[PDB]
């Protein structure tokens, strides 16, 4: 996790 | 001052206004008003209009109480949407007891009281720069919101482009024509999410601008066949919406947070303010995040704060200090969401900051090593504590804090606690469709 | 015993069985099995069939592990639904390590271990009488459950009547045909809610009967175009589903809870058992109520328990003592819901009761004055404490209790805690439609 | 309150 | 009871 | 990651 | 015969049965774990009650042989393009060359049962592989280990997935080929695996698989259009 909104495009 | 009585009368005389809204803000933050014809403008400006003051309490009101409706002349605004036979103008008014004493149950009067307490400490102004962000949802045939976003845009993207649409551009321009001071705007991280930043101003003026901004954004989005919501987290797995608050304290007309000869170019007053905000952070979360949905945003992985710490550059810090210094030296509190009552949130933030300044509390060391790396136990030994995970936990934390109780007074405290306890009780007893999807067939 | 190897071989010989299910129970209580052809019956009865023992851990399994599948001959049951070319029979099996040691991660083996500990205290039998409640929901054209109940019945009503339907009657008769001992049946308080009570039996046999009862009820409801669920609270504002557990402890073949010269006709052993259950009630709630939905049932006003107290006649007590005495003297725990794992719930209940007996704890005074009217603070000064309000709170309480940890061993403890923590984390981050109904338009 | 399941018929 | 019109929003 | 097939039920 | 019968019976029930290694993304794939046992004079040659793990020296040589050629026969045991979408972490499918008795997705797993039932399980094989060719290459690798008395590496029981690829390359843990083309490249260079199926089978298999990879690599999949048609 720790990064979900930024990589939500993928 | 910006307007006088003669200026108001002359302006309504040529502009031909027939309806005047004497608007105010209740406990829950929704905009309320009592409406009068233009023939009652003289009575309104004489601080003589009465109304039921219990409407401030919201749905927990028990008894009718007569209150006065002292309007503020500087808040006079002419709405651009004409009401057929005549225009509509608004005043933002204070609530006063029948004996002339300001009503202790008015959030705006409470904020003014906290500002008076701040002035008693030697400071002059308390500036707020808000960063409200919202989602735009398409309406269906029946004119009710759906779950479809207006665009699949990204962070700072040129997504709406030219060729019509671009509701953010229209909102910004229209707000400019109404006297707002818009700093900048951009597309937010989540699809269908937008942010508009105002220029910093006084606390009362900033809160009034926040309420007017919400009203205007909702109206303009409704014009474009869209639904604008300031819900903290309308969708799961998608970026939430915050109302990052840039706070700056002024003394004798100069920024009291700036000190060129100190480390990080931060004054001792700024460090005391940061310490005060850190100490009470878990206590005013119930006020800055007053809804059940507010705590679905406060989850890791979406840049929303989840732990009590301050930094100059970190992934989702509770308190962030922008690189700009000098007159623009400020401390940003990122836990606040747009659903919060601006007056109450500003009151509790200012009270915590003044508590830090008054007792000269020592700010903890800034964190720059990604607290998300270690476990909760692996960071509890430091000063990093967790924000409340539910509205009930935040309510429990808020009740126990003695200082935060006087930040809004006994009347506001009791009514806010009652309303929020009822809200939580309604939520915790519901059976959500997720539970049926998880257990109806499994068990 | 009831069956031997020769009896099983002869029975499958005439009944012409071709498929044998070697069923077992995992952490979450769902029935798992590995299937063999009838040609492998000799290998199965030799305790030689291997399988992946990590399947007991559920969705938190990590590494494959080989374990044996020791079947129980007394659990042999022939399913009445013929499977085309040949019949299907089932064995309920214990899980054993490859070295012959019983697997510590098997809930049934854990219950047997707790029963061995009970026998070490001098007692002989631990009888359980369950009262599982369930709801019947109509299926749609696509054969999936809906929210429409099968009847608008009432408490003990003759609602289904004659003239077909009456799925409860068919279930009871069919269960009687499979060797179950049904005591009585009736319509429950909520519409579409039914209860079937079995005769009391040994703890292992009672849990096996509970699992088989769930399977058979679901199958027969699927026959009638209905959905049967043991979910604790499928609907809001309607009575939930409980699995009240009538517990009786026997010593030398006689009831140890009965004393004809003592007050309430209760022995000192019964009082110690009640004290032990009361002491650990907040700790084993996580096991007896293992789902998120379980705590929507634990709300006042629906006869479900909400406070730790015992009584002979009260509105929704945690522990109820029926009026019948003598051989039928028993203590009823009403907090258990049908979603709980029968083996784990029985293990924790028996462990708490034995802890009360071993330490000779003193039972509190019975409550016979309707504590519900008293406020939470108005009853906290007494011995009345609240049950955990959420699954997370119950997990926190369960982790701290040392006795309850040994009640199921380290393997079961860690895997159950991990699974339930994941379950709670999934629930707490969701955005339910209730939140959008409450905040999307208001904010 | 204190009685909702029983009185739900009304 | 004693408060139904005000609390009807829930 | 490291566990996706087993936890896919959620 | 099992594949044929399963397909036929599933067709009878109005169902489609597929032995595709990975028909769906984000969901566990399909394996054809092969339990191999070698016998000598009618007794199990992998069993030795007096040795550690109750494993004979022949079993250790067999494991060493399978480990040495594991990256080479992957092209035969995983002969399709879709085979390598299953060989991804997080779905119990093997991704690295290691052997263990209890681990999360090891390449070689040794079941707890011993004695006559002593065996070594190769979990990389998928049902799409040709059974005869896969068995041939596995047996050839095992015999190569036995013939040269290769030394088996230490078993892994600490969850290789924890540390990074650079944090495990210094050990004996190497990665399986990531694509069919990489596996073909590895298979061509292994001399021992070449004789495992002979020159005729080798050339025809290589030609067919190279054509298969070339057809796949030049396609424009809908994922590319969803990712780039509107972005660019
Ligand atoms: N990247 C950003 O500044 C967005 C902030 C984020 N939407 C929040 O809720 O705080
Ligand atoms: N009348 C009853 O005993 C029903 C009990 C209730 N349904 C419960 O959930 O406990
Ligand atoms: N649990 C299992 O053994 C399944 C194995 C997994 N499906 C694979 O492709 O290897
Ligand atoms: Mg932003
Ligand atoms: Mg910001
Ligand atoms: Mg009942
Ligand atoms: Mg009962
Ligand atoms: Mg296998």
């Amino acid at each position: 996790t720790f990064r979900q909104g930024d990589m939500s495009r993928f | 001052a910006k307007y006088t009585r003669e200026d108001i009368e002359k302006l309504v005389k040529e502009e031909n206004v027939k309806y005047i809204r004497l608007q105010f803000t209740d406990i829950l933050g929704t905009i309320k008003n009592v409406e009068i014809p233009v023939s009652q403008l003289g009575k309104a400006l004489d601080n003589k209009v009465m109304f039921d003051g219990s409407s401030i309490e919201g749905f927990v009101r028990i008894e009718e109480s007569d209150m006065y409706l002292y309007p503020d002349l500087n808040t006079f605004v002419i709405f651009p949407w004409t009401a057929e036979k005549g225009k509509v103008a608004r005043f933002i008014c204070d609530i006063y007891n029948p004996d002339g004493t300001p009503f202790e149950g008015d959030p705006r009067n409470n904020l003014k009281r906290i500002l008076k307490e701040m002035e008693d400490l030697g400071f002059s102004d308390f500036n707020l720069g808000p960063e409200p962000e919202f989602f735009l949802f398409k309406l269906d045939e029946k004119g009710e919101p759906t779950l479809e976003l207006n665009d699949k845009g990204g962070y700072f993207d040129l997504a709406p482009t030219d060729l019509g649409e671009n509701c953010r551009r229209d909102i910004v321009l229209e707000l400019e024509e109404m006297g707002f001071e818009i700093e900048a705007s951009h597309h937010e991280v989540a699809p269908g999410q937008h942010e508009i930043d105002f220029k910093y101003a006084g606390a009362v003026r900033s809160c009034d601008d926040i309420q007017t901004f919400k009203l205007v954004v909702k109206t303009i989005a409704r014009k474009h066949g869209l639904h604008a919501t300031f819900m903290p987290k309308p969708l799961f797995g998608v970026n939430g919406s915050g109302m990052h608050c840039n706070l700056s304290l002024f003394k004798n007309g100069v920024n009291a947070f700036f000190d060129e000869n100190a480390d990080l170019q931060l004054s001792e007053t700024a460090k005391h303010f940061i310490a005060g905000i850190v100490k009470h952070a878990t206590s005013f979360t119930a006020v800055t995040n007053p809804t059940v949905n507010s705590y679905k945003r406060l989850v890791p992985g979406y840049e929303a704060p989840c732990y009590v710490a301050w930094s100059a550059q970190n992934r989702s810090p509770l308190i962030r200090i922008p690189a700009s210094r000098g007159i623009s030296t400020r401390v940003e509190v990122r836990s606040v969401d747009p659903a919060a009552n601006p007056y109450l949130a500003l009151s509790v933030l200012l009270a915590a900051g003044l508590d830090g300044i008054k007792n000269k509390l020592e700010a903890p060391a800034p964190i720059d090593r990604n607290i998300y790396v270690m476990s909760k136990e692996e960071r509890m030994e430091n000063g990093i504590v967790d924000l409340p995970a539910t509205l009930a936990e935040a309510l429990e934390e808020f009740k126990s804090n003695e200082v935060m109780v006087k930040a809004l007074g006994e009347h506001l405290f009791e009514h806010f606690i009652e309303a929020k306890e009822i809200e939580w009780d309604m939520f915790r007893t519901q059976v959500h469709p997720w539970e049926r999807e998880q257990y109806m067939s499994q068990y």
